[PDB]
């Protein structure tokens, strides 16, 4: 059961002197933190988002993030090529940690530039991305050579602070992250597959955790044509799934949607396709 | 690397006429993050929407969840409209 925490940053320079920034913290796919640029502070999205850290550790982290953003803007100006050609551009930073089954922490700090890998932080050095070229090497040279504790602070943050906080988060959020939410299901007609054909859609909405089983059935026979859509997020942390089946007109009768979920405790949801009295 | 937004529109609950519901629009796989996502009622933008903070996947493409609480009626058509630099025209996906 690998679990992960990511701090992500997105910032776009529209031109040489104007940039937008955005940042958030994610426990797996659950957003746990936002960032308020206009005070440079963490937005704790849940009661438990402090995840066992003291106010002192968290404000230290805030100060760290602010020093980081300050250094980032100062350096981006002093080493920007400044020609309008290189604008607009967008940087993405994904930093954080993944805790493996046995407890082994793995840190990461990856950066993309215009949606392409730019560089990551492996062991103790900034590795430029292979597919990228001289921008990657320039940034890595700056980070490996012309800085102080920047590299070592990143190391401790992603290798020690982050797994500690990740675990604190899971623990403080145990009643949320371990909850069960019963889905509801309903049937609809989807986009016509063709003349004389129907698209049966079984919507399953509002389940958590994410593992769900949905099939179109004829009694106990699973219909082979069933397609599962993407498991899509709902607001307030549940999931949504469409299971669809194209069938001939005249072969729809008898088909049912069957939904299994950990929250249903054996009592599968069964909905029979109707469409005509 | 410029990827175009995928738009999926879905309700939280079965469409019951006169019953409160949530319209979701999940927009994913786009790059760059500059984007205009609006939920529409009868082709008019809905102000009372919520959206997730910008996030992105392993391939660095972005995704946003939008949602608005609404009450569907027979006469009301709802949609999700996305404008993006990769789009020649705003893409509008209607809800069933
Ligand atoms: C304007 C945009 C700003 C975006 C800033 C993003 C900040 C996030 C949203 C704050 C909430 C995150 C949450 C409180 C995480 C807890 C903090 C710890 C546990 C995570 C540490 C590991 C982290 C993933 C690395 C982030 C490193 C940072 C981006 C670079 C700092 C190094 O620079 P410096 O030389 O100043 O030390
Ligand atoms: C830079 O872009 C910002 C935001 O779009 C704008 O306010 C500013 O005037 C621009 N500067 C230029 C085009 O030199
Ligand atoms: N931001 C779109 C998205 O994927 N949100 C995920 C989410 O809200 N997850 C809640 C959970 O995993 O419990
Ligand atoms: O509110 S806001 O003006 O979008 C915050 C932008 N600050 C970031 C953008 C420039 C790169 C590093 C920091
Ligand atoms: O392991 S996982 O549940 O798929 C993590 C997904 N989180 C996404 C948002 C935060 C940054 C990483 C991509
Ligand atoms: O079942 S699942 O929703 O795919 C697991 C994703 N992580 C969840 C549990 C711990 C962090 C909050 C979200
Ligand atoms: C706080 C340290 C931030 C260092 C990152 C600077 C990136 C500058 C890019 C210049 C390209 C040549
Ligand atoms: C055109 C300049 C590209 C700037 C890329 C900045 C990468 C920031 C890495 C931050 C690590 C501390």
């Amino acid at each position: 059961e690998h679990v992960s925490f990511h701090v992500i940053q997105i910032f776009s320079f529209v031109n040489q002197s104007w940039a937008r920034g955005q940042g958030s913290g994610w426990l797996d796919e659950l957003q746990t933190h936002g960032w308020d640029s206009e005070s440079g502070t963490i937005i704790f999205l849940h009661q438990w988002s402090k995840g066992q850290f003291s106010n002192e550790e968290l404000s230290d982290l805030e100060l760290l993030f602010r020093f980081y953003l300050f250094g980032l803007t100062r350096e981006i100006q002093d080493h920007a090529s400044q020609d309008y050609s290189k604008y607009p551009f967008e940087v993405q930073v994904k930093a954080g940690c993944e805790l493996h089954s046995g407890g082994s922490p793995e840190g990461f700090f990856q950066v993309a530039f215009n949606g392409l890998d730019l560089l990551s932080f492996q062991q103790t050095t900034w590795v430029p991305s292979p597919g990228c070229g001289s921008l990657a090497q320039s940034v890595c040279h700056l980070l490996n050579h012309q800085y102080e504790g920047v590299t070592e602070t990143v190391y401790n943050l992603i290798r020690s602070t982050c797994p500690r906080f990740l675990l604190g988060l899971l623990d403080a959020g145990k009643m949320y992250v371990h909850r069960q939410v019963r889905p509801e299901a309903w049937l609809s007609s989807g986009p016509s597959p063709g003349p004389g054909r129907l698209q049966l859609v079984c919507h399953v909405s509002g389940f958590y955790p994410k593992p769900v089983w949905v099939m179109w059935m004829r009694g106990e026979q699973e219909q082979q044509g069933t397609q599962l859509g993407d498991i899509l997020p709902n607001a307030n942390g549940t999931w949504y799934l469409r299971a669809t089946l194209d069938v001939a007109d005249g072969e729809a009768a008898g088909l049912s949607c069957r939904v299994k979920h950990s929250s249903l405790e054996g009592q599968d949801i069964i909905l029979y396709w109707r469409g005509s009295l | 690397i410029q990827r175009t937004p995928k738009i999926q529109v879905y309700s939280r609950h079965p469409a019951e006429n006169g019953k409160s519901n949530f319209l979701n629009c999940y927009v994913s796989g786009f790059h760059p993050s500059d984007i205009e996502v609006d939920l529409l009622k009868n082709g008019e933008r809905i102000e009372k929407v919520e959206h997730s903070d910008l996030s992105f996947s392993k391939d660095w493409s972005f995704y946003l969840l939008y949602y608005t609480e609404f009450t569907p009626t027979e006469k009301d058509e709802y949609a999700c409209r996305v404008n993006h630099v990769t789009l020649s025209q705003p893409k509008i996906v209607k809800w069933d």
